[PDB]
């Protein structure tokens, strides 16, 4: 499992490089901390119009102006 | 235009509903010149 | 025909409402006939491989009989369920449309006139 | 004249199949199908289907009709044709193709305008630019959704392509 | 029915083999006549 | 069918904002900051009513508040704004990333002479709540009543009377 | 044999591509989103036999939204009458259909 | 119905009539079959782009890929025929009369 | 063939039929038919002889034409309905195209002209698959689109299929072509009762698959491909002699055997719907199938016996062949008629 | 529109250069020459290997046709599913390549 | 039943199989040497 690895690195380095790159491409998106930021950036990219809501009277988490405190903020994206 | 033709309600819809229908390209640019029709319907496609 | 009934609960071999029906007894003539088909399959299986037909493979004939009775018990349960659903839907549609199913006035033969055809 | 261009291409498209459904040869059949693929791709591209037109070129024409011409060229043993000096070897080609465009322009006659003008599409047919879409081709995002929404579709398609490789390698063995 | 039996045998005499085609086309045209009389359906509509 | 009720030409006339798209893109973030309220009341009316014929006057309110956005730039800070939208106007894709010193001059002069804060990255894409006095549409699709569903099955399931009733089978 | 495995197990294998009114990427509407939504909500759960004869108005509105045959018929009628009046010399086109009016926005 | 759809259907039926009257070769049959596939691609694409129905835009590519794989299978069959007789002639494919 | 590759390809055939059976979408119907054809093409070429390549070429041409006609029917449905649900079709042009395409995939007449050829060109197990498993997917689509199927067209195809599958069985000594014309006749029987009661369609399908599988399993157990080669069964394995022929007496449609179970039930659903002439004609043609297949029965259980001397060597060796489910399928193809009201499980 | 004009100008320049390349030396009255290669009268034998590499091109080209919308599919919200299906397609292309390997399909044109 | 069109039809083979070269190039003088090649692909 180690002498076989040295043998296949001696005979066929192309397939060893291919299986190593493919194995890292499989495992490393889960072992990474920055993978969640890909999800967050792709879900915070505004392709549509943010259709507003009628104010029924009791919605504390929804702002009234873009320059309000509450609302989803992208301080993490500006700073990183 | 439609004076001589009998049985013609002007502005008669073809939909039985009264909901607003998004107008087709010919409902807007039908009675106009050909260059405006070309710039309306192939302008974005033919643009370089 | 009844595929709209098995469309809100698909791929149920026996629904829960089928449990409101009596199961077939283990002395059902249909189930004993399916066991006879198992015994026939055992005899044909010992015949086509040139075995002594009654003697050889008594475990094999016992599994033929048991497997046919086992599948046939559930097939008889599903048969009873489907004819019960057929009669239940029939009776509900008769009860829900009386105007399409009027009660015919039964006339006795003292009012009913039949043309007599002499045989000679 | 310029307005009816998709319709014009469609007419040429129909005529293109008459190039090879009459079947003069499998090689000229492939040539007519390549020309028909190009003009049907022009029909696709003139509704804003840019990616689908480039799939016509890249996968249908440059991917598959290359293989059809390749397999045809490994069959149907060839023979020479007329090879006199330039009054035959290119002059007859130019007169024949000028007669082909004469046939293309020749069908737009009084039997055509009774269908064209009574059922005028250009003016109200090509409606792909009806309002705004945004910062994205809707057709591009619909093809992009093959990976998020089309999980079962990609599974059965990749399984069919793997089985296609296996099936070709099993039937082309002879043993 | 009898007239189309005569017509079927007339079509059978111009068919040939003779008497068999006479009887076959006569019985077939008889069934056509009886289907026109009693309303017999060959491609019957699904009703139940 | 019924005659579609299109409003008159006099009911459509308004004072247009006759500026080009680079003028609008250079003045986009401050417009989203300062012209928030009639814009969101209009687009709430536009997605609730699903009909522009009932969204006319609110739309004119947009076209009443956009011009007063630009006049307040034209009285105070027309020259940094002109220098900014000219550099926006040069580019083919109209990049914000090519015009940062003119952006800083326009934001500085606007924050001084008017006091407008350019919004942060992430804020103009927010879903906001909108207080209106107009009613909620009870049927924006103008749909008629649905047909009534079939009566469902109920009751205890009885066995089949005398089996299958198939010619001679008693079970 | 319609073995509805997708309703038994609770998987969505191909329901998403089926109708236009389903969840589209980036909330893109179809051209006939309202008409197909009304035909589906009308004809839901009542079966095909009742759905043919009891939702024909919504279905014809949706078919006419798809094909636009009545709208193309109406535009061909109006354009034919306009061409005949321009040919007779009894009508003149307006400036806002000839291209001399400096369009709205 | 519509006009350009009628043209693409006309091409489909013309390549069908070419696919239903064989002259000499099996490659002519495969070419008429793939002209049919091409017309199906064109007509599906114009419908899907016309209605702005977004998720079906992956459908013609699917309609391409499978069917192109199908054509590959047909080509391989032709090759095995041309490895037995030397030609791809359909009149060499008549041993199954008995 | 590599047995792992054989298992993968057979599971791909089953997967294509299952994708046609379970899908609510037309593209997946088409994908399942494409997968089914693509995977079944090496099953025909298991032996690598020119008759299998000819059979696979004819099968590819017919099934590919049917697949393209199916996709044209789907496309015309998307025109006139804008949707993709596998339900009734919203144009009778698309209905006619899908009915013609499914008749081509089943090999119903007048698109029957590939069925006795291809079944002749391929081995017995691949012919078994072609005549049992490949019916399941187009009959499933016909089950799901029957509110749009034209009555006159499906009855025309049904009676034409029964007549041509009847008169195909005269001139044949090949067992595989006789099974192919029996296939054509039984598909006419199945599609006769489709617009009246599709439960009887599924009953006819299951009884047909059981009888066809019994017959092909007997043909594989005896390795006989012709009538004249079948005629030596009495001297080699005498228990094999009658089981073929009581199964074929079932396949004709003959009481008290269970092959009388479909046709009678089909007549039992067509005299309800006031069609008396049409089941009468179809079952007279089934008696014509009895005529030719009873002549084959006379050929094997009686007159044309005589053996050759090398058969004496076969007496010293039993069948080591897998006769898989052959006693079970032989019991289920004859003695099932007293359990005829089991058909309610197919609703 | 500009694209069609550009294609038409490229096609016109191509046909013009071909027409000049054929008609300009046919001004010459040089010689009518007679008496018409590694084969003289041999037929073409078919080669199975060239057809195998053509069909291998076509099947991997279909797999590439599936792989083409990946720069657009990277922008989606369901990145776990998108990554799984992207890796699954490239893995099935690799499995098709390994099956082409081990069954001696890539031999004598490896 | 052997009719007129069916009399010449012989029966198929029993095991269902039917009874079914390589390239030769001349690399001529086009030092100098001629090469006759029996090639096999
Ligand atoms: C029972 C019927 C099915 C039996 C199948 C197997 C028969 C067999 O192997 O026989 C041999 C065996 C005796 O053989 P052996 O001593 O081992 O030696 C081998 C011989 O030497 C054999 O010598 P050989 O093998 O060297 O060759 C001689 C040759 C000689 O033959 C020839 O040369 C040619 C054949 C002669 C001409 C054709 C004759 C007729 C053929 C067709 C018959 C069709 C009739 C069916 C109805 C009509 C519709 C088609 O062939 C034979 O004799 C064939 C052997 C089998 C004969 C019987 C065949 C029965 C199966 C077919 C009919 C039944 C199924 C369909 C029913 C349809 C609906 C009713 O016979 C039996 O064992 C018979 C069974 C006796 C006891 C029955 C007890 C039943 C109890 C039931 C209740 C208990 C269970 C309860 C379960 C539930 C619990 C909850
Ligand atoms: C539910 C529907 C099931 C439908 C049938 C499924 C199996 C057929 C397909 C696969 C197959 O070929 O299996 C071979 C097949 C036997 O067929 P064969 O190769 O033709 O038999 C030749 C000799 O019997 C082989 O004899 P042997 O010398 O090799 O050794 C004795 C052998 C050894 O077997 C064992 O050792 C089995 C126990 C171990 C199993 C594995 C454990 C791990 O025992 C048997 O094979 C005895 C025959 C078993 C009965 C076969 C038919 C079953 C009933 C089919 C449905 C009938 C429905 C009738 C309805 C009538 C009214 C409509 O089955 C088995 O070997 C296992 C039977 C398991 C039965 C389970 C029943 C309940 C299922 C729920
Ligand atoms: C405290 C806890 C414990 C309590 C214990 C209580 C129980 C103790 C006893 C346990 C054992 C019970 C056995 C079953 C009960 C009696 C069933 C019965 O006789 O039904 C009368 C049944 C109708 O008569 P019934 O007067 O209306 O009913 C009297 C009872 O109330 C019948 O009542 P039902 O209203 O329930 O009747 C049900 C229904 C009544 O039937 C109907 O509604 C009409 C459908 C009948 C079948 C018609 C099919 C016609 C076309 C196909 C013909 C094929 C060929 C015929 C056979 C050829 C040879 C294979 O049956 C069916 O639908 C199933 C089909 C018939 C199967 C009968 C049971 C057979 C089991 C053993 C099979 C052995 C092979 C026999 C021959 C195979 C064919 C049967 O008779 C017939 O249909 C005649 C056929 C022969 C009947 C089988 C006799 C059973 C015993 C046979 C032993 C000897 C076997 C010899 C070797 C093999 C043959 C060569
Ligand atoms: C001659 C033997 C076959 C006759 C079978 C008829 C049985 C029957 O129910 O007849 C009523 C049916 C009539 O069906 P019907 O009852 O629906 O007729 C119309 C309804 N009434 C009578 C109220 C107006 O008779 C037939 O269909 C006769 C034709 C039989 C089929 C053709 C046989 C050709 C020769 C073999
Ligand atoms: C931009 C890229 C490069 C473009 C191409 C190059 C530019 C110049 C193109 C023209 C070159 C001159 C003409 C072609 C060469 C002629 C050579 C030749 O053999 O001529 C003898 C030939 C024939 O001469 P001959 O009558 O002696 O025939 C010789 C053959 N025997 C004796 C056997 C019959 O002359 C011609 O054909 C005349 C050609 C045109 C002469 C010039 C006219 C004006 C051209 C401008
Ligand atoms: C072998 C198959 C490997 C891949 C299996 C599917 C992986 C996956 O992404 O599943 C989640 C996906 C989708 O889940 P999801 O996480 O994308 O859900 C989010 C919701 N949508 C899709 C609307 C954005 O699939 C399923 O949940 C069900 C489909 C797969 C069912 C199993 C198929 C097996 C095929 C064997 C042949
Ligand atoms: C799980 C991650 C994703 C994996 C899938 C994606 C991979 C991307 C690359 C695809 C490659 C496709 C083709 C692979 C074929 C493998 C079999 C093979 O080539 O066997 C033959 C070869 C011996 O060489 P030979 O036959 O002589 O070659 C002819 C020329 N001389 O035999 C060899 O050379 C041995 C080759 C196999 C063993 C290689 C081991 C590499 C290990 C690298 C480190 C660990 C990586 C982690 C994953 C494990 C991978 C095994
Ligand atoms: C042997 C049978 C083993 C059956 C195992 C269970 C399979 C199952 O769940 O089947 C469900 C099916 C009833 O499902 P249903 O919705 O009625 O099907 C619609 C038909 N178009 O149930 C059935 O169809 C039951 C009968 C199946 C018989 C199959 C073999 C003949
Ligand atoms: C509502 C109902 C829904 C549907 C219900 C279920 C329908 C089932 C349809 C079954 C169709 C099966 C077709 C045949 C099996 C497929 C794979 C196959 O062919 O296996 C046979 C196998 C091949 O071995 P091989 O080595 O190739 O033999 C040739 C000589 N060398 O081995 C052999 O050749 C050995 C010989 C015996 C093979 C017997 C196979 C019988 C399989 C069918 C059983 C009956 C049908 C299922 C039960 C009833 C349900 C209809």
């Amino acid at each position: 499992v180690a002498a076989f690895l040295k043998n296949v690195w001696a005979k066929e380095p192309v397939l060893v490089a291919s299986f190593a790159i493919a194995g890292l491409a499989v495992i490393l998106p889960t072992l990474s901390p920055y993978t969640k930021y890909s999800l967050m950036i792709n879900r915070a990219t505004p392709y549509n119009y943010p259709v507003p809501l009628r104010d029924d009277g009791n919605m504390p988490d929804v702002p009234s102006h873009p320059q309000d405190p509450q609302g989803p903020s992208l301080e993490w994206l500006k700073r990183l | 235009i439609m004076k001589d033709v009998p049985g013609w309600k002007v502005g008669e819809s073809v939909f039985h509903t009264t909901r607003w229908v998004t107008p087709m390209m010919g409902e807007l640019y039908g009675l106009r010149t050909g260059e405006e029709i070309l710039s309306s319907t192939y302008g974005f496609i033919w643009y370089t | 025909m009844m595929t709209g009934r098995q469309a809100r609960a698909p791929l149920q071999f026996l629904p829960d409402e089928a449990r409101s029906l009596p199961p077939p007894k283990l002395t059902d003539p249909r189930l004993a006939y399916i066991g006879f088909l198992g015994y026939c399959s055992g005899l044909i299986d010992n015949a086509i491989r040139r075995r002594p037909v009654l003697s050889a493979g008594l475990h094999r004939q016992f599994l033929y009989i048991t497997s046919f009775v086992f599948v046939g018990y559930y097939l008889l349960k599903r048969q009873d369920y489907m004819y019960a659903v057929r009669d239940h839907d029939m009776f509900s549609y008769i009860k829900s449309h009386p105007e399409d199913f009027p009660e015919k006035d039964k006339k006795t033969y003292r009012e009913v006139f039949e043309e007599f055809h002499p045989v000679r | 004249m310029m307005t009816y261009i998709v319709f014009i291409l469609s007419i040429i498209f129909v005529m293109g199949f008459v190039g090879f459904s009459s079947k003069p040869s499998p090689i000229y059949g492939g040539l007519g199908l390549i020309v028909s693929g190009g003009v049907g791709c022009g029909i696709v591209l003139n509704f804003g289907g840019s990616f689908l037109g480039l799939m016509v070129f890249l996968i249908y024409l440059g991917g598959m009709m290359v293989v059809f011409g390749y397999t045809t060229a490994m069959a149907t043993e060839q023979y020479p044709e007329v090879w006199v000096s330039n009054k035959v070897v290119l002059g007859t080609f130019i007169t024949g193709l000028l007669m082909e465009f004469l046939m293309v322009y020749y069908v737009l006659k009084d039997k055509e305008v009774e269908i064209v003008f009574k059922f005028n599409g250009m003016g109200d047919w090509v409606i792909y630019d009806t309002g705004d879409s945004g910062f994205f081709s809707e057709e591009a995002m619909g093809i992009a959704a093959l990976y998020s929404y089309g999980t079962w579709l990609v599974i059965v398609t990749g399984w069919s392509l793997l089985i296609g490789v296996v099936v070709i390698m099993e039937i082309t063995r002879g043993n | 029915p009898l007239n189309y039996l005569i017509g079927g045998c007339a079509g059978g005499l111009t068919l040939g083999i003779g008497a068999a085609a006479c009887a076959y086309m006569g019985l077939t045209a008889a069934l056509v006549k009886m289907g026109q009389l009693e309303g017999w359906k060959v491609f019957a509509e699904p009703k139940v | 069918p019924g005659i579609v009720e299109l409003p008159s030409l006099e009911d459509l006339k308004v004072q247009e904002v006759k500026v080009s798209s680079s003028v609008l893109k250079a003045a986009a973030h401050h417009y989203g900051a300062q012209c928030d309220k009639p814009n969101k009341e209009f687009m709430l009316c536009r997605w609730e009513e699903k009909d522009p014929r009932r969204c006319l006057e609110e739309g004119k309110l947009v076209n009443q508040c956009a011009l007063e956005f630009f006049r307040q730039i034209k009285r105070h800070c027309a020259e940094p704004f002109t220098e900014y939208w000219t550099c926006i106007d040069y580019s083919g894709l109209q990049l914000f990333r090519r015009c940062r010193k003119e952006q800083a001059q326009f934001d500085k002069c606007v924050l001084d002479k008017l006091g407008w804060v350019r919004p942060d990255l992430g804020e103009l894409s927010k879903v906001t709540k909108v207080k209106t006095d107009r009613p909620l549409p009870e049927n924006p699709y103008h749909s008629r009543a649905r047909p009534e569903p079939n009566p469902e099955v109920e009751g205890d399931l009885k066995p089949a009377r005398h089996g299958s009733r198939l010619f001679f089978w008693t079970m | 044999p319609f073995f509805d495995v997708q309703k038994k197990l609770g998987v969505d294998l191909d329901h998403w591509m089926t109708i236009q009114s389903a969840e589209q990427p980036h909330r893109i509407p179809a051209r006939c989103h309202a008409f197909e939504k009304e035909w589906i909500e009308c004809a839901h759960g009542i079966g095909s036999i009742r759905a043919e004869k009891e939702c024909k108005i919504e279905f014809e509105d949706f078919r006419e939204c798809l094909l636009r045959q009545k709208t193309m018929k109406r535009l061909n009628a109006i354009k034919r009458q306009r061409d005949k009046l321009i040919k007779e010399g009894k009508y003149t086109p307006p400036p806002h259909h000839s291209g001399q009016e400096d369009l709205r926005p | 119905m519509s006009l350009v759809y009628m043209n693409i259907m006309m091409a489909f039926t013309v390549s069908l009539t070419g696919l239903l009257m064989y002259r000499s070769h099996l490659m002519s049959s495969l070419l008429c079959l793939e002209g049919m596939m091409l017309s199906l691609f064109i007509l599906a694409t114009l419908m899907i782009l016309n209605s702005h129905f977004t998720l079906a835009s992956m459908m013609p590519i699917i309609l391409l890929v499978f069917a192109a794989c199908e054509a590959a299978l047909g080509l391989s069959l032709l090759v095995m025929v041309s490895n037995t007789y030397g030609t791809d002639y359909v009149q060499n494919l008549n041993l199954l009369q008995c | 063939m590599n047995p792992i590759i054989l298992i993968i390809i057979l599971m791909t055939v089953m997967l294509g039929t299952i994708i046609v059976m379970i899908s609510t979408h037309w593209l997946l119907i088409w994908i399942g038919f494409e997968m089914n054809m693509l995977a079944i093409i090496p099953i025909m070429m298991k032996k690598h002889n020119p008759r299998a390549t000819e059979a696979s070429t004819k099968y590819f041409l017919t099934q590919s034409t049917a697949s393209m006609l199916l996709m044209m029917a789907i496309i015309i449905n998307l025109m006139f309905s804008g949707q993709w649900t596998v339900m009734k079709l919203f144009n009778p042009m698309a209905s006619m195209l899908m009915t013609m395409a499914l008749a081509m995939k089943l090999g119903m007449a007048p698109f029957h002209f590939w069925v006795p050829e291809v079944t002749q060109g391929i081995p017995l197990s691949s012919g078994l698959i072609l005549l049992t498993w490949q019916k399941l997917a187009p009959m499933s689509v016909l089950y799901q689109i029957l509110p749009s199927i034209n009555l006159d067209l499906i009855l025309t195809l049904s009676i034409l299929s029964i007549t041509i599958g009847g008169w195909g069985g005269l001139n044949q000594t090949q067992l595989r072509k006789i099974m192919a014309y029996s296939s054509i006749a039984h598909m006419g029987w199945m599609t006769a009762v489709l617009l009246y009661n599709p439960t009887m369609t599924l009953l006819n399908l299951i009884i047909y698959i059981i009888m066809t599988s019994t017959m092909f399993t007997l043909f594989m157990a005896n390795s006989t491909t012709t009538t004249l080669s079948l005629s030596h069964t009495w001297n080699k394995a005498p228990i094999m002699t009658i089981l073929v022929l009581i199964t074929l007496l079932s396949m004709g449609g003959l009481p008290p055997l269970s092959g009388f179970m479909p046709k009678w039930m089909i007549i039992q659903e067509m005299t309800k719907n006031d069609s008396i002439i049409l089941p009468t004609l179809m079952a007279i043609t089934a008696l014509l199938n009895l005529y030719f297949y009873m002549r084959l029965t006379y050929s094997t259980a009686l007159t044309m016996f005589p053996s050759t001397n090398n058969m004496k060597m076969k007496w010293q060796f039993p069948t080591t062949k897998r006769m898989t489910l052959l006693p079970t399928m032989t019991v289920l193809s004859t003695m099932l008629l007293p359990l005829t009201p089991i058909l309610s499980i197919l609703e | 529109m500009n694209l069609m004009i550009t294609l038409l100008t490229n096609f016109t320049l191509a046909t013009l250069l071909v027409t000049i390349a054929f008609w300009l030396p046919q001004l010459n009255v040089y010689s009518e020459k007679t008496s018409p290669d590694p084969m003289g009268s041999a037929r073409l034998p078919f080669s199975m290997k060239f057809f195998l590499v053509a069909i291998t091109f076509l099947l991997f080209d279909l797999e590439i046709a599936l792989l083409l919308p990946l720069p657009w599919a990277s922008q989606t919200t369901n990145l776990n599913t998108m990554l799984t299906m992207a890796l699954l397609l490239i893995f099935l292309l690799a499995v098709s390549l390994a099956y082409e390997w081990t069954q001696k399909g890539l031999e004598w044109t490896e | 039943y052997p009719t007129k069109e069916t009399a010449h039809w012989k029966p198929p083979p029993w095991n269902d199989v039917d009874p079914p070269s390589n390239l030769t190039l001349n690399f001529g003088p086009q030092g100098v040497l001629r090469l006759v090649m029996e090639l096999s692909g």
